[PDB]
RNA sequence: AAGCUAAGUUGAUAAUAAAUAAAUAUUGAAUACAUAUUAAAUAUGAAGUUGUUUUAAUAAGAUAAUUAAUCUGAUAAUUUU
RNA sequence: AGAGUAGAUAUUGUAAGCUAUGUUUGCCACCUUCGACUCAACAUUUCCUCUUGGUUGUAAAAGCUAAGAAGGGUU
RNA sequence: UAAUAUUUAAAAUCAAAUAUAUAUAUAUUUGUUAAUAGAUAAUAUACGGAUCUUAAUAAUAAGAAUUAUUUA
RNA sequence: AGGUAAAUAAUCUAAAGGGAAACAGCCCAGAUUAAGAUAUAAAGUUCCUAAUAAAUAAUAAGUGAAAUAAAUAUUAAAAU
């Protein structure tokens, strides 16, 4: 019909970009957590520097942040597998897999955890 | 300021020489390299609205390096306007007919920018299967290089 | 007494190498070609008449080729010209008709201002004949076969029916105003043009024709004529060339 | 020959050989068991 | 395996190793042929061109060993075999017998041209290559002798191509080829 | 009668050669056997390919001429090959 | 699976499997003429001619089946 | 160590890494084949094209422009 | 089915710019007017064509190199 010339693989450059994006997302989360921790420290009664130093850093309480922190639910880039950085689970593909770059707004969308065996 | 001065030497066409016997670049790479020279992209005075490229003499083109089975299998094409008159010639066949020089030339042509200047640039490139050629005298040569 | 010359190291140290054999070289092409060994001669087609074989009593249409004043002018060699051939002249021509340059050329080669000059290409240096030497019909033997070149009669602008023997259309059964036309000249949009070499009306004749393996029937030095079996192309007084044939050598 | 995409030796006399970018099976006894791949 | 097996050399047989004049190279992994192995003996001599990674070893008896790529391994076995064959040629030279087994099918030497006459309405044959010597005791038997085992056998094959053995079984039989097994009428 | 024409006449259906397709082989390892090589070597093999032959175009090269009482062309006249 | 005087694979090859083509009958609704004559051009999934493998079913001759092959021809 | 019959797996198992008490234990995370054939139609080869697979002897010098995992 | 009917989101409709060879609807990004120094997005960096150097493996088919063709067969490789 109408030619949408989009390849089934990604170029190395694309892959690298994807990786970078993933890393950035992780970093954002990390930063958020750090901020929360330092706020907690300040509330308790410490300085900024002191808070930064502290061995026992506080985990976040809010559900979403906690979930993000868990690597079971939301892996970090170094943890993540090759097969999940550049492919998603498609319920109706051959091999039940599909290049992430096919997913509508893949540059914004985050999607790490494919199914366990698929 | 910088552009002001005697600019005659900049836009002088140098003759370069490449001995394909003594060059280990494979065909395509070599062609690409030559293309740049032809265009004149190597010189800082280049501007796209100007043919300012140098001359390239290729010699010993018989010893050019081609990889894989391309000598046998790589097919050059030519079509008249007339349906059914598609000529498809293998690289080896072409070589037998015209020479390795032709091969090289084709590659260079492909490399070059597709505009008026193209043909001139292509013609600047002078290729010879063996060593001997009529340009031996005019290749650029320095006085300090004369130890040999 | 030396001159200021330099030399690049890249070109000095470059080991000597011979360029291999190009097929599109003249030399190579020469080898390939299927050329005659001997030379030939220029002639004028005079007319046609019947030859009668006196033993079998059989009538053969024969065209008379007149060999007036045929002379080798000069020859061409592989070293200088890249092929082996002799330039033959035919017939005397009046100074007034000949260019100064051409007169000079003729003088160079001690011949009279010729009517028609033509090269005959040969195989090897052996085929050449000494220059300035005259040729007679006796250069050919009765019974031998020759290849003849001449320029066909011009038919002017011709239709497709005459050029290519097209069938035209029906004479009377509705057919209107197109009786001798060529019909379709292509297909629809999927060439969308007329292909090169489409047979179409146009000039016909006045072109070179080589007619091969004609038998020399007779050869009479006393009349300056050769007799050839059959029809030779072109009008009366057309210049013809005969070489010994290659297919039946 | 029997030209086909599946080339399998029938008997112990059949031997598998690969030439000219194709898999052949020649059989020293039964000429019927001569196969070529593609 | 074959390459490692040693090669006994009788006295009167030399196996010399040399370089070449203009070493040729073969690309596609590559293989450069610069070495020469020249075998000499009472019946003749022959030079075999050889890679570079191959090493002859002269004992008081010779060996051959290669510098352990698969290609090298493949070459090694071949080369030893070749030299063995050459050795055999140079002393007890090689020989192949062709038996013509059809009615009126026969062979005849015309000097050293061989004309095989087998049912054809035109006569045909070929000329023996240098180093090959044919003799014909009966007109139905032809014996080809030479120092080069490969060459002689090639020649034999060419001759037998003219009429291979039918399956019901007139033809030309090389050596001990009893390939024709007669189908039942 | 000329000319034009086929229903007439004459001729050609382009060799020799080179490399090949499917196929047929020699020796011969990798793999103690076998294996024509999707190994190194060595061969046969088609109305196909390359080429040749034919026509048209192009014009490298070659021969000669050089400011001219009749240099090379055009215009002009009488014309048909 | 089964035929094939025996034996799936010379030749045949049910129903079910996996594909290719866009030469048929359809479906969709982006978009509003069959033949004859003349001249054919292109393709190869080759009808003939050239080379070849298989053929208890290649004794030969005719065939059958398969590979290469589009040069010439195909009322 | 040869031959032998399956399988193409990190679930289990092993290795490595991160988080919890911590030289161990617990929990999570990651790591397991490649070629060739099969392969195909009609104006023209059709990665957009040139073209790309490397090699001693020698280059103040080329060494994938493919596929997979990465770095700056 | 570039089919049809609805659901959710985006874009197009009404959106120029960069990429996807060319491209309504894809990937990025919303043009007030310039200017062109610095960050860059998606995409790329032998030449055409703005910009590239490395590392480890695999491939020898031009497979492949921005549109992946299936069953199956052959050959190899690992694991038990
Ligand atoms: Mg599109
Ligand atoms: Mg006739
Ligand atoms: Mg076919
Ligand atoms: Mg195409
Ligand atoms: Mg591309
Ligand atoms: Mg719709
Ligand atoms: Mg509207
Ligand atoms: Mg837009
Ligand atoms: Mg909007
Ligand atoms: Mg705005
Ligand atoms: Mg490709
Ligand atoms: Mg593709």
């Amino acid at each position: 019909g109408l030619l949408w010339k989009i390849p089934w693989r990604m170029s190395t450059h694309q892959k690298t970009r994807q990786r970078e994006r993933l890393r950035n997302v992780d970093q954002v989360i990390k930063q958020l957590t750090l901020g929360l921790h330092v706020q907690r420290c300040q509330d308790k009664g410490l300085t900024y520097q002191e808070a930064m130093e502290s061995k026992k850093k506080y985990k976040p309480r809010s559900k979403s942040l906690r979930l993000l922190n868990k690597p079971s639910v939301f892996p970090k880039e170094n943890q993540m597998s090759s097969k999940d950085k550049y492919w998603t689970f498609d319920k109706k593909a051959v091999g039940y897999r599909k290049g992430i770059h096919k997913v509508p707004k893949w540059t914004k969308i985050s999607i790490r955890k494919a199914p366990k065996f698929f | 300021s910088q552009k002001i001065g005697h600019s005659g030497l900049a836009f002088a066409r140098l003759w370069h020489h490449v001995d394909v016997a003594r060059d280990k670049r494979t065909l395509g790479r070599l062609a690409s390299a030559i293309a740049i020279t032809l265009i004149g992209r190597h010189k800082p005075v280049y501007h796209p609205s100007q043919d300012c490229g140098d001359y390239v003499v290729v010699t010993n083109c018989q010893k050019i390096r081609v990889t894989g089975k391309k000598f046998e299998q790589k097919t050059y094409w030519s079509h008249s306007g007339r349906p059914g008159q598609l000529k498809l010639q293998t690289m080896n066949k072409v070589v037998a007919d015209k020479g390795f020089g032709e091969i090289l030339k084709k590659a260079v042509s492909g490399m070059l920018p597709k505009n008026k200047l193209r043909k001139q640039r292509l013609d600047r490139l002078k290729v010879f299967d063996g060593s001997e050629n009529p340009y031996k005298q005019n290749i650029t040569a320095f006085a300090h290089e004369q130890s040999s | 007494s030396t001159r200021p010359f330099l030399v690049a190291p890249s070109i000095a140290n470059s080991i000597t190498t011979e360029a291999p054999a190009i097929n599109h070289s003249p030399e190579l092409a020469n080898a390939r070609k299927w050329l005659p060994k001997r030379c030939g001669l220029i002639t004028r087609k005079k007319g046609m008449m019947p030859y009668f074989d006196k033993s079998t009593g059989e009538r053969s249409a024969a065209t008379i080729l007149e060999v007036n004043n045929v002379e080798v002018i000069m020859h061409r060699t592989s070293e200088v010209n890249g092929y082996f051939a002799c330039q033959v002249g035919y017939g005397s021509r009046h100074l007034s008709k000949v260019s100064r340059q051409m007169l000079g050329h003729f003088a160079s080669k001690v011949v009279n201002p010729k009517e028609h000059v033509a090269e005959f290409r040969v195989k090897d240096e052996k085929g050449l004949i000494p220059p300035g030497t005259l040729l007679k019909p006796s250069f050919f033997k009765e019974g031998q076969y020759v290849d003849v070149r001449s320029v066909s009669k011009g038919k002017g602008f011709t239709g497709v029916m005459k050029r290519y023997g097209f069938k035209g259309l029906r004479a009377s059964h509705g057919t209107s105003i197109m009786h001798r036309h060529g019909g379709s000249y292509g297909q629809n949009q999927d060439p969308g043009r007329v292909l090169p070499g489409r047979k179409m009306p146009g000039h016909m004749g006045n072109e070179h024709v080589t007619i091969q393996n004609v038998k020399v029937l007779k050869v009479d030095d006393e009349n300056n004529v050769i007799w050839v079996k059959g029809s030779v192309a072109g009008p009366k007084n057309s210049f013809v060339k005969i070489q010994d044939a290659i297919k039946k050598t | 020959f029997k030209v086909r995409t599946s080339v399998k030796k029938f008997c112990s006399d059949c031997y598998l050989v690969r030439r000219k970018g194709r898999v052949y099976i020649y059989c020293k006894s039964n000429k019927k068991h001569k196969q070529r791949q593609g | 395996q074959v390459g490692s097996l040693p090669l006994y050399i009788s006295p009167e047989v030399q196996v010399s190793i040399n370089a070449l004049s203009m070493p040729r190279i073969i690309r596609k992994t590559s293989m450069n042929i610069s070495q020469n192995i020249t075998v000499k003996g009472p019946k003749g001599e022959l030079s075999v061109e050889v890679p570079d990674f191959l090493h002859l070893d002269k004992d008081e008896k010779i060996n051959v060993t290669v510098q352990e790529d698969k290609h090298q391994r493949s070459m090694w076995g071949t080369v030893r075999s070749l030299i063995n064959n050459h050795i055999i040629g140079v002393t007890e030279g090689h020989l192949a017998v062709l038996r013509f087994v059809g009615t009126g099918y026969r062979a005849q030497l015309e000097g050293k041209f061989v004309n095989v006459k087998v049912g054809a309405s035109i006569k045909q044959g070929l000329d023996v290559p240098e180093g090959i010597v044919v003799k014909t005791p009966a007109p139905t038997s032809l014996i080809i002798e030479g120092c080069n085992k490969q060459q002689v056998l090639l020649f034999a094959a060419k001759l037998r191509k003219f009429h291979p053995p039918e399956p019901y079984g007139k033809g030309i039989y090389v050596n001990d080829e009893t390939i024709k097994l007669k189908d039942k009428k």
